[PDB]
DNA sequence: AATCGGCAATGACCTTTGGTCATTCAGCAGAT
C-alpha cells in the first residue's frame, strides 16, 4: 500500500449536549474539524446530527491508534451495527442511533476483546466524567478483563483539552523519526539486534527501536519473532539492545513513515 | 476429524506458509507476512491466490483453501482484511 | 385486656400523588376517614401531611388484621423507624422523618412480616397501586426468604373484570356476621356439646369455648385444646392455621379468636351486629 | 455451658410454666396462656411477677426471671407485650 | 448554604402520529 500509517485516526462517540440520550458513532482523522461539521460551523456534517434542536454535539470518548483508514472504518461499522457484527472469525460477504450510553460502552468493551480487533495498537480516551463512569461500571462487572497493553486514558476539563489536545500530526514521534532519518542516511544501522546479520542500506525492511538514545535496528521479520518469543501480530515488546519496552504500533508508524512517507518526514523535520 | 479441528490444522498450514516465505529485498515490495506486520489491509483474493499457487503445497498441505477461509484466518489473527 | 379484637385495625403506607417520593406511615381502624384527614376534608390530620402542595395523598398499601390497637402501634413504630427497631428478641424499654424511598418501605415491610415478634400475627397485606405492588414483587423475587404461605398478600386495583381500594375494606364486623350468628344460637341454646379435641363435656359458662369458623359446622372446643390441636410447628405458642376435627375445614386462628372475644368481651357489639 | 443454649433452656421453662397452668373456669378471667392465644397485649411485669411466684419452681426451675428475659421470650413467640 | 436521590417531565424516535426509550442535558420539590 502506498500510504504510511496515519498520524491520527479515530472512531468516536458523539453525544448531544442538549439531549444526553442522543448518540452517534463516527470516524475521522481530525476530531476537532469533524466536530465542527456536526455543529454546523463547517459544511459536511452528517444527517443525524443536522437537527438544530440537538446542536451542539460533543465527543465524549474515542478510540485512536487505528493503523489504517480501513481498520478504523471497519471498527466503526462493528460499533455502529452491533446486532450485525459477528465476532467469531467468519467467511462473510440516516444512522440508527444507539439504544443508550450503556450499550455503546458494553459493545465498545466487547469490540476491544474480539479476535478481529484484539491486537490492534489502539487506545481509548474518555473526555467526560459520567461517560467514563459508565465505562468503569461495566468493566468492574465484567469477568474477562482488557489487555494490559490497551491503554485507557482520560482528559477531563480542569485542573486545550479533550479532542483539542489530541495531536493531529506526526509531532509526537518527531524525535524518534529524526533519530531514524539520521541513522539510515549515514548508514549507522550496523547489524540486526536479533539475528546478528549485517543490514546493508536498502536490504529489506529494517525497523528501529522506539526508545530515545538507542540505535537498535533489526529485520522486520526478526523484530516480530522476538516480541512473540500461533500468533502473528506483535503487541508489546522489549528491545534486546537497550532493554526498553516498545509498542509494536509505534515501531510500524516510523517504519512505514520512513519507507512510504518520505515527503511526510521532510515536512515534519521542516 | 472435528470441524473446528480441521480449521485449527488448516490455520497452522496457512500460518506456516505465510511466515516461512522469504522476506523482501526491496522494502517497497514486502512479503505477505511483512504486510501484516505493518498492518497493511489484506486483500483476500490476492492472499488466497498466493496461498493456492504452491505455498500450501510447499508446507505440506495438498488442498486449495477458500477465500472466506483465509478471511476467517485473518480475523482470528487480528489481521486487517478486506474483499476486492 | 377488656375490649374484643377490633373489626379492622391497619398500618398503612401513605404516598403523595403530586410527588411519589413523599411517603408516610400510619395506623388507623378507619382507613377512609384517616385519608380524608390527611387531605384536609376532615379535622384531625398530621403535620407532615399539612402541605397542600403535597395533597392529595393516597394509601398505596396497608397491613390489616391486627388483633390489638397496641399490636398496630408496635408494628407501625417498627415500620416507621427501621434503623431503631431491633428485630432480635430484645430485653429493652408517625414519620416526621419520611422513609427514604418506596423500595426501602417495601424492603422493610417485607422484613417486619418475617421476624419473630410479628411472624405469627394474623396479618394480611393489601396493595392498591400496580407500581407499588410491582416494587414489592421485585423485592420478593430477589429475596430467598419466602413469606409464610399462611400470610395472604392481596391486591385491589381500580377497575377491571364501585367502591375499591380502602373504600372496599369493611369497617365493622359484617364480614363475620353469619359466624357470629351461628355462635349465639349455639350457646344461647346450649348446643356446644363436648370439645371436639379432648371429648369432655362443656357446660355453659365453663371456661373459654372456641367455635369452628366454617359455615354450618358445630365444632366447639376448649380454647387451649384447639391450640394444642392446631400446633400438633416447633416450640410455638400462637397457632396460625389449622383444621377442624369435625368438619375437616381449614381455619385461621385469628378469625376464631375474633369470634371468641366478640362473644366473650364484646356482647353489645354483637347485639348491634345482629340488630337484636 | 452456653449463653445461647441456656437462654433456650430458660425459655423452655417459661413455656412449660405458662402452658401447663390450669385453664380458666371463668371466661372473663383467662389464664396467661389463654390471654396470649387471644392476643391480649401482655403486661410484662404482670407475667414476670406471676412466673416468679411459684410457677418456675413448679416446672422445675429454681431461680428468678427478669422482665427483659420475659420480654425476649414473648418476642420470640410472637406474643405481643408491653411495659406498664 | 449547598448537596442530595429519586421522581415527572420532557424530547426523539419511526412510525402503529403515540408507545417506546432515554435523559435530568440552563430541572425539581422537599428533606438534611
Ligand atoms: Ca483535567
Ligand atoms: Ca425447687
Ligand atoms: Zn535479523
Ligand atoms: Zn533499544
Ligand atoms: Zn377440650
Ligand atoms: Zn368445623
Amino acid at each position: 500500500q502506498c500510504k504510511p500509517i496515519p498520524a491520527l485516526y479515530t472512531v468516536y462517540v458523539l453525544r448531544s449536549t442538549v439531549r444526553h440520550a442522543s448518540l452517534y458513532i463516527g470516524s475521522t482523522p481530525n476530531p476537532p474539524r469533524r466536530l465542527k461539521q456536526h455543529n454546523g460551523l463547517v459544511p459536511g456534517g452528517a444527517a443525524r446530527t443536522s437537527r438544530s434542536s440537538l446542536r451542539p454535539w460533543e465527543m465524549v470518548a474515542l478510540v485512536s491508534g487505528f493503523p489504517s483508514m480501513v481498520a478504523a472504518l471497519k471498527f466503526q461499522w462493528a460499533l455502529t451495527n452491533p446486532h450485525l457484527s459477528v465476532h467469531i472469525p467468519s467467511a462473510s460477504r440516516p444512522q440508527r442511533p444507539p439504544r443508550s450510553l450503556a450499550s455503546v460502552v458494553a459493545n465498545l468493551h466487547l469490540l476491544l476483546r474480539v479476535p478481529s480487533f484484539a491486537r490492534w495498537p489502539l487506545r481509548v480516551h474518555f473526555f467526560r466524567r459520567d461517560v467514563f463512569a459508565a465505562w468503569e461500571k461495566w468493566c468492574a462487572a465484567a469477568s474477562e478483563r482488557l489487555r494490559p497493553s490497551l491503554a485507557v486514558v482520560t482528559d477531563f476539563e480542569g485542573g486545550c483539552w479533550g479532542i483539542h489536545a489530541l495531536p493531529l500530526d506526526y509531532e509526537p514521534i518527531k524525535d524518534y523519526v529524526a533519530k531514524g532519518q539520521e541513522i539510515f542516511e549515514f548508514e549507522r544501522q550496523g547489524a540486526c539486534v536479533v539475528c546478528r546479520e549485517e543490514m546493508a542500506s536498502g536490504d529489506g525492511l529494517q525497523a528501529l527501536c522506539t526508545n530515545q538514545g538507542c540505535d537498535g535496528v533489526g529485520h522486520l521479520s526478526c523484530w516480530s519473532r522476538h516480541f512473540l518469543k500461533d500468533s502473528i501480530l506483535p503487541v508489546q515488546g522489549q528491545c534486546p539492545k537497550c532493554g526498553g519496552e516498545m509498542e509494536w504500533g509505534n515501531m510500524m508508524k516510523e517504519l512505514t513513515l520512513r519507507t512510504r512517507g518520505q515527503k511526510e518526514v521532510e515536512k515534519l523535520l521542516k | 476429524a472435528s470441524p473446528t479441528d480441521q480449521q485449527v490444522s488448516l490455520f497452522r498450514y496457512i500460518t506456516q506458509a505465510v511466515v516461512t516465505a522469504p522476506r523482501a529485498k526491496d522494502p517497497a515490495n514486502p512479503s505477505w507476512h511483512e504486510k501484516m506486520l505493518m498492518y497493511d489491509p489484506i486483500i483476500l483474493e490476492d492472499l488466497t491466490a498466493w496461498l493456492n499457487s504452491g505455498q500450501l503445497d510447499r508446507v505440506g498441505y495438498d488442498g486449495e483453501v477458500a477465500p472466506g477461509d483465509v478471511k476467517k484466518w485473518c480475523e482470528s489473527k487480528s489481521v486487517c482484511c478486506l474483499w476486492r
